[PDB]
C-alpha cells in the first residue's frame, strides 16, 4: 500500500503542531517496509490430465493460496493500486470446477485486506489506537494459519479433496469476512479515538440479529477500548493528561482554568456521547483545585471495561461525578471562604453601610461637588480610610481592597461632569474565587453602585437646605420640598428593602444548597442580573423621566437656591421658580408613575396609599 | 510501634514461603488483617482451601 | 466488618477477566465452610516438629533459618498458627563446602569424593528441569499441530 508513508508523515506532523506533550515518535525501520516478505500477503497443463487428478492438484493449490503461498497451477497477480488479491488459474481448467473454487476464493480475498492492516498499521504515527486493534486482529490470524497446517496434515494422507475443503471453510468465511468488512472500514477514513468507538459501536449493532459476528465486534472492541479506558482511568480520577497521540475528546493545550481542557467532537466515542459534558468536568475540577494548592486524587475509584449495550461502566464515572464537584465546592466554601467574600461585596456595592458613607459625604462634599480632572485621589484614599474607621465596618479584613475610582460618565458606561458622578470602586478578586466572580460582575456590582449613589446622594442636599432656613414663618419652599421628598424616601424604601436585602438573603441560603459550580454561577448570576433590571434602569431610552426628575430636585435644592444665595442667612422672585420647577416636578412624577403602571408595582402601591395624588389625568 | 510492625510483618513473610503456604503478600496482608480481630485460625485454614477449590470449579 | 473481609479474601483468590455472579457464590463457599468446625502444647514446637522432617531430608541451613527467625520474633501469634494449617499445599555457587580453595586457615580433613559427587547433582536437578520445559513446550503444540482441524479453536463454532 503506497498511500501508508505519506498516511504516517501527515498523521505525525497533524499530532506536533497541536501540543508539545511529545514529539518525535519512533518511525519503524526501512527494512520492515521494502521488504514485502514481512508481510502476511506479497505449472504443468492441467487440461489433458484425469478428472480426479485435476481436483486433487486444484485442492493442492488453493490450500497455497489462503496463504502468501504461490500455488502449482495457479498464481496471485500483481495487486495495483487495488486492495484485494486476485488469483489467476491455469487455462483448460473444467467448467464444473472452476465455479467452485470462486466460492473457495472469497477466504483468501478475505485474507488479504487483514493482514495488510496488522502488518502496517499498528505504528505509533497511527495513533495509540492502531497498535490494540492490530493487538487482537493477530490472535484471529495466527488461529487462521492454525487452520491452514491442521488441514495440509490431513492432505498429505491422501485425505483432503474440494469437498471437505468446501464443508472446512464455511467457519472461516463466515468469520473471515467479518473483519474483511471491518478492517477496510476502519482503515478507510480517518479513524482516530471515539471515531473507531463510534464505528464499532455501529458495526456491534449490525450484527445483533446474527449472534455468530456480535460476540466477534464485541471482542475488537473490548481490545480497543483498553487504550481509551487507559486515558479515562487518568482524567476522571486526576488532572493529569499527557496523551500526545490525541486519542481523547479532552486536548492538552498549551496556553488556565477554562483555556486549558476542551471536548473534541469526532474523539468522542458514542456510547459516551451523552455523557461528554460530565467528562471534562469531572476531570477538571481536579486540576483547577490543585491549582488553587489542594489534593487532585479521587479516593472513590474502579478499573473500567466495555460491555455492549449494559452499563455498569459509565457508572462509576458518576461516583467521581459525585465526588470531584463536591470536593471542590467544599474546598472554596470554607477554605479561602467565598462567604466572607460575597460579605464584604455586600458591605459597599449594596452600601450596607450607612454610618460610613455619611461620613464620607460631609468629608468630601466641596471635592464631590468640583468636577472631574479637578479633584485630587491622594487626599481621598485618606478620607476614605479616616471614614471607614470612624463607623461601624473595621472587622472585616477585606475592608482593603477599596481603591480610587474614577468613572466619569452619565451611565455611558452602559453593560467635563462632576465628581459625585464620576466615583466608583475597584475591588481586588483571588485566585480561587476569580474562578466564579469575574470582570462582568464586578462592572455589574459598579453600575448598581452608580445608580444607588444618586438616591444617596441627593438626600444630603434636601436635609442640608432643610435646616438652614430654619425663615421660621415661610412655607414657600417647603411645598415643593415635602412632595420631593417623600418621593425620594419612598424610592429609598421600595429598594433596599424589596430589591435588594430579602433576595441577597434567600441567594446566601441557596448556595448552600448548591452541588455544582454551574450551580452556584445560576444562583449569582439571577440576582445580580434581575435585581438591577428591577431597580429603574431597564428602557432603551433607560428611564430618563428618573434622571430629570433628580435634575429638578437638585436644579431646586442647590443650583436655583444657594440657600437663598446668602440674602439673610425679594421680591418672591424665587418663589415663581419654585411653582415653575413644581409643575415640571408633577409632569415627570406622573411620567414615571404611568410609565410603571404600563409595563406588568408596590412603589406606587405605597405611594398613592390612600388614594394620594393619583388622579389628576389618566392615559387613553 | 509503626517501625516494629512493617518489620514484623517483613519477617512474617518469610516464614510463610518457606513453610510452602499458598499465601503471598497480598493474601498475607488480608489474612494478618483477619487475624486481628480475634478469629481461630484452625477455622481460617478451611475457608481458603474450600474457596480455592471452588475457583478451579468454575475454570 | 469481618463478613466483609471474607469477601476480600474472594477478591484476591479470584481474578477478573460474567464475573459477577462467581464471587456471591464464592462468598457462599467462604461462609459454608467456617462454622462446621465450630460446632464439633505450644506454638513453637510444631515448627521445631517440622524442622526436623527437613534435616531428615537433608538441606541443613533451611532449618538453621527457619529455626533462627522464631527464636527473633519471640525475642502475630495467631498468624504462624494458621501457616502450620496452610503447610504443603500452596506453590514454594557456593565455594565453602566442597571448595577448600578460599578461606583462611581451611579446615584440614584430607580430601573429598563424597560430596564433591553430590555437588554435580546440585545441578543435575537443574539440568533435569530444564528439559522438562521443553518437553511440555513440544508436548502443547504437537497437541495443536496434530489433531482434526478446528477441535481446539472454537472457529468451526462461527
Amino acid at each position: 500500500l503506497q498511500q501508508s508513508l505519506e498516511l504516517k508523515r501527515k498523521m505525525l506532523r497533524d499530532k506536533q503542531n497541536k501540543k508539545n506533550s511529545g514529539q518525535h515518535l519512533p518511525i519503524f525501520p526501512a527494512w520492515v517496509y521494502e521488504r514485502p516478505a514481512l508481510i502476511g500477503d506479497f505449472a504443468l497443463p492441467i487440461g489433458t490430465l484425469p478428472l480426479a487428478s485435476q481436483e486433487s492438484a486444484v485442492v493442492e493449490d488453493l490450500l497455497y493460496v489462503l496463504v502468501g503461498v504461490d500455488g502449482r497451477y495457479v498464481s496471485a497477480q500483481p495487486l495495483a493500486g487495488r486492495q484485494s488479491r486476485t488469483f489467476l488459474v491455469d487455462p483448460n481448467l473444467d467448467l464444473s470446477i472452476r465455479e467452485l473454487v470462486h466460492r473457495i476464493l472469497p477466504v483468501a480475498a478475505s485474507y488479504s485486506a487483514v493482514t495488510r492492516f496488522i502488518e502496517e498499521k499498528s505504528s505509533f504515527e497511527y495513533g495509540q489506537v492502531n497498535h490494540a486493534l492490530a493487538a487482537a486482529m493477530r490472535t484471529l490470524v495466527k488461529e487462521h494459519l492454525i487452520l491452514v497446517s491442521q488441514l495440509e496434515q490431513l492432505h498429505r494422507q491422501g485425505l483432503l479433496s474440494l469437498q471437505k475443503l468446501w464443508f472446512y471453510i464455511q467457519p472461516a468465511m463466515r468469520t473471515m469476512d467479518i473483519l474483511a468488512s471491518l478492517a477496510t472500514s476502519v482503515d478507510k477514513g480517518e479513524c482516530l479515538g471515539g471515531s473507531t468507538l463510534s464505528l464499532l459501536h455501529d458495526r456491534s449493532f449490525s450484527y445483533t440479529g446474527d449472534s455468530q459476528a456480535q460476540e466477534l465486534c464485541l471482542y475488537l472492541t473490548k481490545a480497543a477500548s483498553a487504550p481509551y479506558f487507559e486515558v479515562l482511568e487518568k482524567w476522571i480520577y486526576r488532572g493529569i493528561i499527557h496523551d500526545p497521540y490525541s486519542e481523547f475528546m479532552v486536548e492538552e493545550h498549551e496556553l488556565y482554568w477554562d483555556q486549558r481542557y476542551t471536548i473534541v467532537q469526532q474523539q468522542i466515542p458514542s456510547f459516551l456521547q451523552k455523557m461528554a459534558d460530565k467528562i471534562l468536568s469531572t476531570g477538571k475540577y481536579l486540576n483547577v483545585v490543585r491549582e488553587c494548592g489542594h489534593d487532585v486524587t479521587c479516593p472513590v475509584a474502579k478499573e473500567i471495561i466495555y460491555t455492549l449495550k449494559e452499563r455498569a461502566y459509565v457508572e462509576q464515572i458518576e461516583k467521581a461525578f459525585n465526588y470531584a464537584s463536591k470536593v471542590l465546592l467544599d474546598f472554596l466554601m470554607e477554605e479561602k471562604e467565598l462567604v466572607a467574600h460575597l460579605r464584604s461585596i455586600k458591605r459597599y456595592f449594596l452600601m450596607d453601610q450607612g454610618d460610613f458613607f455619611v461620613h464620607f459625604m460631609d468629608l468630601a462634599e466641596e471635592e464631590l461637588r468640583k468636577p472631574v480632572e479637578d479633584i485630587t485621589p491622594p487626599r481621598l484614599e485618606a478620607l476614605l480610610e479616616l471614614a471607614l474607621r470612624m463607623s461601624t465596618a473595621n472587622t472585616d479584613p477585606f475592608k482593603d481592597d477599596l481603591k480610587i475610582d474614577l468613572m466619569p460618565h452619565d451611565l455611558i458606561t452602559q453593560l467635563a461632569l462632576s465628581g459625585l458622578e464620576a466615583f466608583s470602586f475597584d475591588y481586588i478578586v483571588k485566585w480561587p474565587l476569580s474562578l466564579i466572580i469575574n470582570r462582568k460582575a464586578l462592572t455589574r456590582y459598579q453600575m448598581l453602585f452608580r445608580h444607588m449613589f444618586y438616591c444617596k446622594h441627593v438626600e444630603r442636599q434636601l436635609c442640608s437646605v432643610w435646616i438652614s432656613n430654619k425663615a421660621q414663618w415661610f412655607a414657600g419652599a417647603f411645598t415643593l420640598r415635602q412632595r420631593m421628598l417623600n418621593f425620594v424616601q419612598n424610592i429609598q424604601y421600595y429598594m433596599m428593602f424589596e430589591v435588594m436585602e430579602p433576595t441577597w438573603h434567600i441567594l446566601e441560603k441557596n448556595l448552600k444548597s448548591a452541588s455544582n459550580i454551574d450551580d452556584v454561577l445560576g444562583h449569582h448570576t439571577g440576582f445580580l442580573d434581575t435585581c438591577l433590571k428591577d431597580c429603574m434602569l431597564t428602557n432603551p431610552e433607560l428611564l430618563k423621566v428618573f434622571s430629570k426628575l433628580m435634575s429638578v430636585c437638585v436644579m431646586f435644592t442647590n443650583c436655583m437656591q444657594k440657600f437663598t444665595q446668602s440674602m439673610k442667612l425679594l421680591v418672591s422672585g424665587f418663589e415663581a421658580t419654585i411653582n415653575k420647577f413644581d409643575k415640571n416636578f408633577s409632569a415627570h412624577l406622573l411620567d414615571l408613575l404611568a410609565r410603571l403602571s404600563i409595563y406588568s408595582a408596590s412603589v406606587i402601591s405605597r405611594l398613592d396609599f390612600n388614594g394620594f395624588y393619583t388622579e389628576r389625568l389618566e392615559r387613553l | 510501634n509503626l517501625n516494629a510492625v512493617r518489620e514484623t510483618m517483613d519477617v512474617l513473610l518469610e516464614i510463610s514461603r518457606i513453610l510452602n503456604t499458598g499465601l503471598d503478600m497480598e493474601t498475607l496482608s488480608i489474612c494478618v488483617r483477619l487475624c486481628e480481630q480475634g478469629i481461630n485460625p484452625e477455622a481460617l485454614s478451611s475457608v481458603i482451601k474450600e474457596l480455592r477449590k471452588a475457583t478451579e470449579a468454575l475454570k | 466488618s469481618i463478613t466483609q473481609l471474607f469477601d476480600d479474601l474472594c477478591e484476591a483468590l479470584l481474578p477478573a477477566a460474567n464475573r459477577k455472579r462467581a464471587k456471591r457464590s464464592l462468598k457462599k463457599v467462604a461462609y459454608n465452610a467456617l462454622f462446621t468446625n465450630l460446632f464439633q502444647l505450644p506454638a513453637r514446637n510444631k515448627i521445631l516438629m517440622l524442622s526436623f522432617d527437613l534435616r531428615v531430608g537433608g538441606l541443613g541451613p533451611k532449618a538453621d533459618r527457619l529455626e533462627e527467625l522464631v527464636e527473633e520474633l519471640e525475642a502475630v501469634g495467631s498468624v504462624l498458627d494458621l501457616l502450620v494449617q496452610l503447610a504443603g499445599s500452596g506453590p514454594p555457587r557456593d565455594y565453602f563446602l566442597n571448595n577448600k580453595h578460599v578461606g583462611r586457615n581451611v579446615p584440614y580433613s584430607g580430601y573429598d569424593c563424597d560430596d564433591l559427587s553430590v555437588f554435580e547433582m546440585d545441578v543435575q536437578s537443574l539440568i533435569s528441569r530444564e528439559e522438562c520445559l521443553c518437553h511440555s513446550m513440544i508436548q502443547e503444540t504437537l497437541q495443536v499441530m496434530e489433531a482434526a482441524p478446528g477441535t481446539g479453536l472454537p472457529t468451526v463454532g462461527l
